[PDB]
Order: structure tokens, then C-alpha cells, then sequence
């Protein structure tokens, strides 16, 4: 994976350039944001189970998916769906700390569409569940944090779709 | 090649396992000499204790045939 | 970086970041402004640091700058200085990252094998880095120098 | 040589809170009136002995 | 502890401690004096914290202290308070260690299985810990409270 | 393994005692020495190869051990011996940071004696080599750290003997 | 089914089906007609079984049908009954299959995790299944009831 | 492992004897008991969690073991102890169906003492827990079943001690 | 030896020795008498070979015998000669064995690590072995020298 600080370093290393003021400014920008991000991450981790429950209630459950024949029908499939939700939440939190979307591409997004298509998992519903989580997260984290949090959730959703 | 006979007892301190793990926990076994240094380390990192070590095969202080 | 390392360990454990790991990130973001200043100082003085360190290294080891030695001849001497410059650049990157992970991929993995093919002596290279540290430390403030020292020491340790 | 603190209003006023120390009214149906030290040696819940 | 974790990662890589890892140790030892004070405050107020938190939990959830509920009856209620006291003690250990490692070994591994045998409801237990955090936060200074909060939050997350 | 801080915690946990003033004093004693230890550790790591060379020169090589009939005769056995020296140095450094000797018991001393006995590795020479490393290190680390570093080397040596 | 299980064991051994394994298949096919009758009886009485079992469960645990409880409210109470109906359907499938494989794949794998998200208490669910068994037993003939009992017991064992 | 039927067969095979009426009578004895055993086994499996809870309440919990400094102190150790209890119950049930104690020796009993001694698990307390389970099991299974069930529990206890 | 190697390969295959493997043994035992003569010649001329090779090596690498260099000083120079003598003895053992297995255990495994601690340059050592080969070749008959050359070459290959 790559983070904001490393991303700057890598760009300068391919040029072979020593770090310069312009580069320093980008690094400085991350450092101000950082404290806020750490607080947001702790909030998410503590409320993680609740976030997933609320998001499922909003989108997945009480639906045709849960009703027989639906892909979230059967305990095995229900459990798998909430497991995937948890993964998305955990990785989005990692991305928010890192300040980079790259980790999502490397670890979550790679191969996901193809896997889902073979499984028969409905992508649109999954995207809906991610969007639901984002809304719930937004409330918990608070507004300043929410903007930062939202971009990573949006990045996941766009990748899946 | 030289071989060691080794007894060790290893606890699971990170997790609780339902399947029967007695064979993993107390394991007398024969180890090639070239593998033992890694296998000792592994037991120590797990917080297992190495109860006994004996050199089953091979001669002590042999310059060749080792 | 500090961030990368923390995330990677958590991902392996498949857990959210620990309270202690979060605290370390908080400390690092506070430290960052100071770190940027330290890096800038070294960047400005880089040309001087490399030159002075080169001289010390050649005085410390006659052999490298001798007909037998690898450094002998103008081209070779330039290359040896170029290498010193590369290592200094890496150190600056390390200071801002707060970790040697970036440094390690670019400079420390495969270094033995590269130098062995070239036939350059590894201990001499380490001496050059030590030399660079001494020059750099003098320019830096005492507190700054300690921070910078660790990164220099890591390099010396890796080339050993 | 100042204790400082006391920054939030020292008293909301008669109407808010007060009688904070209700603790010790009847038997410890709640938590108050159970010894903090008793916990170190609880014993069996049956407590048949 | 912070120290233990750093050493363990190094030992796995079979390397000496990284500059970043060394820095984190330095930061922790500076923080330590403050941490000790935070822990002392909580220790002094412990009897009060446990009692108040128990109150709140029972108010939030009548059921646990009801004939159906596990906590019902004096002996049972005492045991539930004893549990809260255990978790508070663990949190104090965590604050001085700077990591949840102490907490985790004593309290978070196998906790689900233990409570399931007892038939105690885990979400209620989590609520009790949340309650304890609120009491603790009030006694602590704002900066101190934030530090303490992380450790409390970890517990709540683990017991879920 | 345990460090200074966890040693106190474990001792109180078995009693079920909250940390008290006595405990707090011990923890304070560690915290005050910490910064010094970190500096010492960095010195040792950077000079590790040199420390082993010097220690071997002073205590093992130029001797009957390296000559035919000796245990450190043959490249294979010389290499094994300096490999062991490296671990002892690395583990002693870990112990010094931790401020606890437990790691030495758990991950060095345990099963070393049995292995050595089967091999016939000469204990006195090994201890001599550990003692030699101690002497070398003391110079490098300086007054702040020398006493602290020394005790862990002494702990290793006494464990073998 | 019995068949599926037998084939799977043979595949693992990489052998043709043993005489003993063939005998087990023979016994199952003989029993099949009786099994079908038992299943039909339960299917007809399903609405009654679910309703009566629900009532017994709510009597056994007032809490679930209380403001704190998960079952509280009409919609929630319906859902709890719906779940009982699902488990009854699975049991009928199990009886005809002669094994719990059908039951297990649809209902017992991941059940803990599903219920934990919902926050439904697992032991109460088990009680509801026990209740269903008692109702079912009364409708069934004694011999039939014993057969049915095993499948009911398996469910209770799997989630408790 | 060995069962009652195979145990007779094995005894005759070492003699080289064809199966005889006396042998047949022992086999016949097992076949009458068998139906009862199957019923008992189903009872135990359904009530397994309860049996362990009751037995722990009777012997292990509310004791010094659970209190700090006891082997069953800490969640990890509590969980391990109830896991072992479950093992004993499951294997006793297997032995009761089999009608032979061999499986207990082959899987449960072999190496247990040595492992326990290294762990520091107290054997006497464990035995006490097994005896407690037996009493609870006896009630559930009913008297005829209980006699058969008891011998396997007793066999475990004697092996451990 | 050739014998050891053949048996070891057979044992791994868990078979009696193959016709081809047996043929190789036959050829080696025929060669053996000649091999013993070659070894004797080298043993007799050993003192001369070492001395001449040393001189050439110091001619080839002035640096090693210079204040910076490891070989510098009488004791150090003696040790460098002692090492050359050791390698010559190993070569003789190899010639009679017909295989480098004996040589490899005593001299080639761990050689890099040993020399790195000493700080002796490995390429210089290889040059000394090459030097020894040239002297040895002159004393040996052309056919004998070719056989001896292989063993000398192996050494040079093993440390390079
Ligand atoms: C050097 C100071 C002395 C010496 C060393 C020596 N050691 C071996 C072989 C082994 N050393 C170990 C030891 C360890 N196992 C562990 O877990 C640790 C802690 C990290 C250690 C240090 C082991 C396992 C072996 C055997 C396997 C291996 O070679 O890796 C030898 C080789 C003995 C032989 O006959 O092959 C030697 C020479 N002996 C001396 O002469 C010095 C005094
Ligand atoms: C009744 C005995 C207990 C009870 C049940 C309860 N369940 C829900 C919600 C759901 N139940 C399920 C269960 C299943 N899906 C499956 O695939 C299977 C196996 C075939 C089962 C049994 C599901 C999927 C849901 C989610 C909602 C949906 O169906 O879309 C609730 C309500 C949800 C909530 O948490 O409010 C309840 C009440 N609750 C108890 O406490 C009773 C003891
Ligand atoms: C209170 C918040 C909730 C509650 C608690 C409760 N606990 C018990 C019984 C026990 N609790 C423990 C727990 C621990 N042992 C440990 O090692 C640790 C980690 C340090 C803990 C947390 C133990 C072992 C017991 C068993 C009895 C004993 O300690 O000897 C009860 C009693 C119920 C019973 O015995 O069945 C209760 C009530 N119950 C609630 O409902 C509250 C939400
Ligand atoms: C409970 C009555 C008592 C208790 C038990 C206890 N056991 C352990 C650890 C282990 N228990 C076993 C035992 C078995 N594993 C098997 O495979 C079998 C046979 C099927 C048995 C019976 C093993 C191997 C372990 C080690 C690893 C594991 O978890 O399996 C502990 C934990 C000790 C530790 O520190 O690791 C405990 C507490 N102890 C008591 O105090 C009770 C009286
Ligand atoms: C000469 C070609 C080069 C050279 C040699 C040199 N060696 C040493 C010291 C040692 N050399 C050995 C080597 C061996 N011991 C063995 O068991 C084997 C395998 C059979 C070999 C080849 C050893 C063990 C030593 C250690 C000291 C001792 O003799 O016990 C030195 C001195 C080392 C020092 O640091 O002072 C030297 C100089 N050095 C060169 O530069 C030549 C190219």
C-alpha cells in the first residue's frame, strides 16, 4: 500500500529530486489533517458492529434479498454479506488514516467485480450497503471528519460499480 | 546427515481451538540438523518450552560426513 | 512511513488500529513539522556534506583511492560521491516518513549483492555514511541531530 | 498558590441536581450499600458453605 | 506494552529495532509520567466509578436486574459489579503500559465463550464499560480523558 | 515475554490488586531510564558487526579453537559460532530495552544448554565470548548506559555456566 | 441426505461404496415411506405448531416479548414466529433426507453471526425450537415422534 | 480405537478361533444395551452446554480457581477449561456408544498428564469437574443409562489421576 | 567421495545402485591409483607451492600486504599463508575422494561468513588459490594437472 507521505516521496524518488518546498507543502497539508483522522478512526472502530447493523437494517434486511431465493437468504449467505460489510468498513478506515485511496485498489477493489459476478452476488445492492454505511459513519464521526470519510467510501462504491 | 530427537510443549496463548490439539502441544519428533535452529526459534516464539534435545544420528565434532 | 507500517500490521492481524498504534500516529503528526525542517536543512547543505564526507572517507581509507581500489580514477571517484549523494537523499526521505520503509526498498535491499558485483568494499561504503553523519550532525541542532543520527545509523547497520 | 479548577458553574442553583448523596437510603437493591472490599471475596451465589 | 510490541516485531524480522520503533519508545517514556498520574486518579476514584457505572447500566437496561435477567438478585448484582471492577483495573494497567496487550490477555480473549457459558448478555456488559468511561471521563482532565477513552473504547469494541 | 512494565502488571494481576504507590514507583523508575536505553540500543545495532569481530579477536580466534581439532575449526563451524554471537548480542539489546531478562530465558537460554551439550560446544569459551562482547559494548554505549547493558550480558553468561 | 454423506465419505477414501455403507443406504430407502408420512403430518399442522410454540416460548421468556426484548412489537413478534416457521420447514426437509445436511446448510451455518448482528438471544431461539418439538411430539405417533425428536434436538444443539 | 464388537473379534483372532457361542453371547449382550445407549447419547448432545455449566457451577466457579492467581483466572484460561470439559463429555459419550474405554486412552488420556504438568493445570480440580459432570449426566440420561455412562467418566478420572 | 554420493542418491530413490551408478564407481576405482600419485606429488611440493603462490598473490594484490590491508604485518602474513596451506591440503583430499564433498564441508560452507567477520577480501583469497593452481600445474604432468585443475577451479568457484 501507499500513504500520502510515501506518495510524495515516491514521486520525487522516480524524478531523483531531493525534497523541495512544494513537496514539503503537500506533506504539511497531510500533517494538519492527520489529528482529525485519528479521532475519526477510533470512533469508527468502537461503533463498527453498530454501523453494520444499522446499514443492513437500512438497505439489506426486510427485503427480497433476505426472503427465500434471495442471495442473502440462508444463514451462510447472510453471514457472508455482513462479513464483507465489515471488510469494507475496516479498509475504508485504513484508507482514511493513510490519506490515500491506493490501498483500497490493492486490497479491496482488485478482482472484486469478477468474484462477485461468479458468485452471483448483486453489485448494486452491495454498493447500496456501502452508501448506507457511509451515512451512518458520517453521523458518528461528525462533519469535519465526515467529508474525509466520505471520499473513501465513495471510492469503494465507484470501484464496485 | 545428523538428526536431533526433540521433545517440546507448546501452549496456544493467542486463541482457543475446539479441535483436538494435543498432538501439536506435546510433540517428540526427529528433526534434520539443518532444520533445528529454525524449529527451536519457532517453539520459543510461541512460548513453548523445549523439554529435551538429543542428537539421534551423527557424531559430535565430525569434520566430514556431516 | 509510520502510517504505512501501522496499517500493515493491523491488516495482518485483521483488526482495527490499536489505541497504542493510534497514539503513535498522533505523536508522529505533531513531530512532522519539526521533521520537515530537519530535512530541509540537510537538503540545503547537501553538496557540502557530500564533499566533506568524501574527503574524510578517503583520508580514513587510502586503499579505495588507490590503483588497486575501486574508487581509483576520476570516473570512479565521481561514482563514489554520487553514491554518497544518493544515500543522503534517502536519509532525508526517511526523516520525513519517520520510518526507513521508503529508504529500505530503494537502498538497503540487494545492496550487498550490488556492491559485490561491482567489487566495491561494503565496509568502506559504511564508513562514508558514518562520515556523512558526522558532517550532518554538526550542521543540525543537538535534538535534530539525534533524530537524524538514527536514520544514518540504520544505513550503516544495513551496509554491514 | 491557587487550587484553580471550579470552571463549570460551581452550583447550577437550587432546582438542579443537589442531594447528590442519596446513597445509603435502604438495602443495596442497587450498587450503593454493597462493600467495595466485599468483592475481593464474593463466595458462591448459592453460598451454602 | 509499547516496548514488548516493538521488540516482538523486530524479533520476527530478526532485525535490530528500527529508527521509527526506537522513536516510539522514546515518546512513550516521555509520556509515561503523565500516564502514571492518569492511572492514579482512576485508582483513587475506583470505588465510586464502579458504583456509579453500575447505577447507570441498570437504569439503561432494567432487564439485567430483573427476574429473567442474569444480574437479578443481590449476589448476582455483586458479581456484575465485581466484573466491572475487573475491567476498570485492566484499563488502568493498559494506560500505564501504553498498549492493550495487558488488557487483551487478561480480559478480551475467550470473553465471548466465558460469557456465553454464564449466559450473561455481552451487549449489556459493553454498556457497563461505556458507562464506566463516562464516569471516568468526568473525573479526568479533558486531555487525560481522551487518552483514557481510547482504552475504554478498545474494551467496548472487543466485547461486541 | 515480559518487560519492566508488564512485570509489575502481571504481579498485581495475580493478586487482583489495582496499581498502588509502590507499583507506581517501580514503573516510574523504568520510565526515567527509558530514553538512555533507546540511545544505547541504536549504538549497538549500528556497530553490531564490529562488536562481534572485536570480541572474537579478543577471546576466540588466533587460538586452538580455530585450529584443527577445535570446535570453531572449519568455515562451517566458524560461521555457526559467529551466528550465535550475533543472536546473543541482539537478544541482550532487546533485554536491555525491555529492562527485563525474561526474554533471555524464553528465547535464548531455553534448550540452548541441551543443544550445546549434544554438540559438545565448549561452554567456557562461549561464556568468554559473551563476556568479551560485554567489555566491547561498555565502551561504545558510554556512562549513561554501560551499567544497564552489562547486566543482561552477565545474565546470559550465568545462565550457560 | 444419507446418499450425499455416503458418497462424500467414499470419495475421501477414494473407494467404491463399502458393503456396510451400501447397507446403510438400503435401510434409508426402506424407511423413506414412513419418513414421508411423518413430514406430511408436520406440514399440515405447521400453522398450529408455530403458533403454539411461540406462545410457550413467550411464557418461558417474558423478556423477549417486552420493551427491552427483540421480539417486542407486532412486526418483531411476527418475525420471531417467521423464524420458527423457517426452522420447522427445515426440520421436515431433514426428516425426508434422513440427515441434517439440508437443515445445516440452510439454517445452522453462520447462524450465530446472523443472530448476533440482529441482537436476538440465541438461547431463546433454542427454547422456541424445544417448544416446537413438544407441540410436534403431541401430534406425532410415539415412534414417529422419536424420529422427529432427533432432528429437533440437532437444531437445539447447533444453536444454543 | 476399538469397540465392544471388535474387541471380541480381536480376542478370537489372536487365538485363531472361529467365533463360538460364548463369544456370541457377549456380542448379543452388547446388542441389547445398544438401543439404550443411542437414546442416552442424544440426550447428552442436546443438553451438552447445560451439563457443562451446571458442573462448573458445582465445582469450578465461585472458587479460588476463578479468583485472581487461580488457574481458571483470565478469560483465556476460563475458556480453555470449559473447552476441556466439553472434550471430556464428548469422548465419554463416544465411549458409551462404543461400549469400550479404548478411545479414551487413545485420544483423551494419552499425553494428557504430561501436558497438564507443563501447563500447570491442576489435575485434582479437573478430576473434580469430570465427577461433577457425571452426576449431572446421570440425572439427564436416567438410571439404566447412568450406570453405563458412569464407568466411562470414572475411567477418565482415574486416568487423569 | 564418489562412493558416498552414489549411495546417497540411491538411498533417496530407495533403490539398489543403478547400472550407470555402478559404472561410475568402477571407473573411479580404476582412476584411484593415479589419483593417489597426483596427491603425493602435491603433498611433497606443498611448502614450495604455498610460498610461490603467496609471492604471486602479494604481487597481484599489493593492497592486502599494506597497512590498511588485512594481510599487513608478519603474523597476518603468516595467517594468510596458513590459509593457503589449508586450501592446498583440502585439494589433495578432494583429488583422492574424486569429489569435493570432503572439501566442501571443511572449507566452502560458511567461508563467506568467516571471511566477512575477519574482513579479509574473498576475491583476493580466490586469487591466491588461482596462484596455487599455477604453481601446482607446473609440478604436475599435463594430464595430472588437468585433473588437479578441476579441484582448484571448484575452490575458486565456491568463493567468488
Ligand atoms: C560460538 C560462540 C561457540 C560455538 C557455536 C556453535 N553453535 C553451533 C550450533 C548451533 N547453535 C545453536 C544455537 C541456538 N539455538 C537457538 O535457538 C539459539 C538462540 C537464538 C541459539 C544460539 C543451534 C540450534 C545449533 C545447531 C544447528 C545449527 O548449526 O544452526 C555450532 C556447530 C556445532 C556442530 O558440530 O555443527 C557451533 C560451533 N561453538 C564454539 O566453538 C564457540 C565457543
Ligand atoms: C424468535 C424465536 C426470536 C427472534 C427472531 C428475530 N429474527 C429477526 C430477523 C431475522 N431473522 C432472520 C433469520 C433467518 N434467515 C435465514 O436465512 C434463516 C434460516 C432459514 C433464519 C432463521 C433474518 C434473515 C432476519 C433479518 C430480517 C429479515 O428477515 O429480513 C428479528 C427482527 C430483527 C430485529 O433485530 O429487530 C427477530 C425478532 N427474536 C428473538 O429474540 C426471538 C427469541
Ligand atoms: C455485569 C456488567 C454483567 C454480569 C456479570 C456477571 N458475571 C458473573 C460471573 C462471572 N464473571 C466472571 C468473569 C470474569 N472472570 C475473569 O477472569 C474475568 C476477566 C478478568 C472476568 C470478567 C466469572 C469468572 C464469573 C463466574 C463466577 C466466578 O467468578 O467465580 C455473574 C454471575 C452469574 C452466574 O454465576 O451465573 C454475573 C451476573 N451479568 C450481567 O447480566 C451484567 C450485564
Ligand atoms: C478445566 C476443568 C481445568 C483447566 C483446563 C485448562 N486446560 C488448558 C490448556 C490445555 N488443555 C488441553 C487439553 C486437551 N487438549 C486435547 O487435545 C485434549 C484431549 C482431546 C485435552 C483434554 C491442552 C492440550 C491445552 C493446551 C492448549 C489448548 O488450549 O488446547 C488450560 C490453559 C492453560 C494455559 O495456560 O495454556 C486450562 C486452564 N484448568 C483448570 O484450572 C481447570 C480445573
Ligand atoms: C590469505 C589468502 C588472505 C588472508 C588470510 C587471513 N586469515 C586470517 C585469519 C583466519 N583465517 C582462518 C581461516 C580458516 N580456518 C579454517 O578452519 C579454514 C577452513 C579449513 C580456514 C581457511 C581463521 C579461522 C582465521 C582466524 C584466526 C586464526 O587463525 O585462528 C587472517 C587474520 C585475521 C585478522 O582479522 O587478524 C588473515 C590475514 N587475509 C588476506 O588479506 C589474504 C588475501
Amino acid at each position: 500500500m501507499q500513504d500520502a507521505i510515501t506518495a510524495v516521496i515516491n514521486n520525487y524518488d522516480v524524478q531523483g529530486k531531493y525534497l523541495d518546498g512544494a513537496a514539503l507543502d503537500k506533506l504539511k497539508a497531510y500533517f494538519t489533517t492527520g489529528a482529525v483522522r485519528v479521532r475519526a478512526a477510533a470512533v469508527i472502530s468502537s461503533n463498527a458492529t453498530t454501523i453494520i447493523k444499522e446499514a443492513a437494517a437500512k438497505a439489506l434486511i426486510y427485503s427480497d434479498l433476505t426472503r427465500p431465493g434471495g442471495n442473502m437468504y440462508t444463514t451462510r449467505r447472510y453471514a457472508a454479506c455482513i462479513r464483507d460489510m465489515d471488510y469494507f468498513l475496516r479498509y475504508a478506515t485504513y484508507a482514511m488514516l493513510a490519506g490515500d485511496p491506493s490501498i483500497l485498489d490493492e486490497r479491496v477493489l482488485n478482482g472484486l467485480k469478477e468474484t462477485y459476478n461468479s458468485l452471483g452476488v448483486p453489485i448494486a445492492a452491495t454498493v447500496g450497503g456501502i452508501q448506507a454505511m457511509k451515512e451512518v459513519v458520517g453521523g458518528l464521526v461528525g462533519p469535519d471528519a465526515a467529508k474525509e470519510a466520505s471520499i473513501y467510501f465513495d471510492y469503494l462504491s465507484s470501484g464496485l460499480s | 546427515s545428523r538428526y536431533f530427537k526433540v521433545t517440546a510443549c507448546i501452549p496456544s496463548l493467542k486463541r482457543v481451538r475446539t479441535g483436538r490439539e494435543l498432538q501439536n502441544t506435546f510433540f517428540t519428533k526427529l528433526v534434520p540438523y539443518e532444520n533445528w535452529f529454525t524449529e527451536q526459534q519457532r517453539i520459543q516464539k510461541a512460548g513453548g518450552k523445549v523439554l529435551s534435545v538429543k542428537l539421534f544420528t551423527g557424531v559430535q565434532g565430525a569434520n566430514t560426513g556431516v | 512511513s509510520v502510517l504505512t507500517k501501522a496499517i500493515v500490521n493491523a491488516d495482518a492481524e485483521a483488526r482495527y488500529l490499536s489505541p497504542g498504534e493510534l497514539d503513535r500516529i498522533k505523536s508522529f503528526v505533531a513531530s512532522g513539522e519539526r521533521r520537515l525542517r530537519i530535512a530541509q536543512t540537510l537538503t540545503e547543505a547537501r553538496e557540502r556534506i557530500v564533499k566533506q564526507a568524501g574527503d574524510q572517507l578517503f583520508q580514513k581509507r587510502p586503499d579505495v583511492v588507490s590503483p588497486g581500489g575501486n574508487a581509483y580514477g576520476e570516473k570512479m571517484t565521481a561514482l563514489c560521491l554520487r553514491d554518497l549523494d544518493y544515500y543522503l537523499r534517502l536519509v532525508t526521505y526517511g526523516i520525513v516518513a519517520g520510518d526507513v520503509t521508503p529508504i529500505e526498498e530503494i537502498g538497503i535491499i540487494g545492496v550487498k549483492e550490488m556492491y559485490n558485483s561491482l567489487q566495491t568494499p561494503i565496509p568502506a561504503v559504511a564508513e562514508g555514511v558514518r562520515a556523512m553523519k558526522n558532517v550532518a550532525t554538526s550542521l543540525l541542532s543537538g535534538d535534530d541531530a539525534a533524530e537524524a543520527g538514527f536514520y544514518f545509523d540504520y544505513l550503516v547497520g544495513a551496509m554491514q | 498558590i491557587d487550587s484553580i479548577k471550579i470552571e463549570d458553574p460551581v452550583k447550577p442553583g437550587d432546582f438542579a441536581n443537589f442531594l447528590d448523596m442519596a446513597r445509603g437510603i435502604e438495602s443495596r437493591t442497587g450498587v450503593w450499600s454493597i462493600s467495595y472490599e466485599s468483592l475481593r471475596t464474593l463466595g458462591p451465589p448459592e453460598g451454602g458453605m
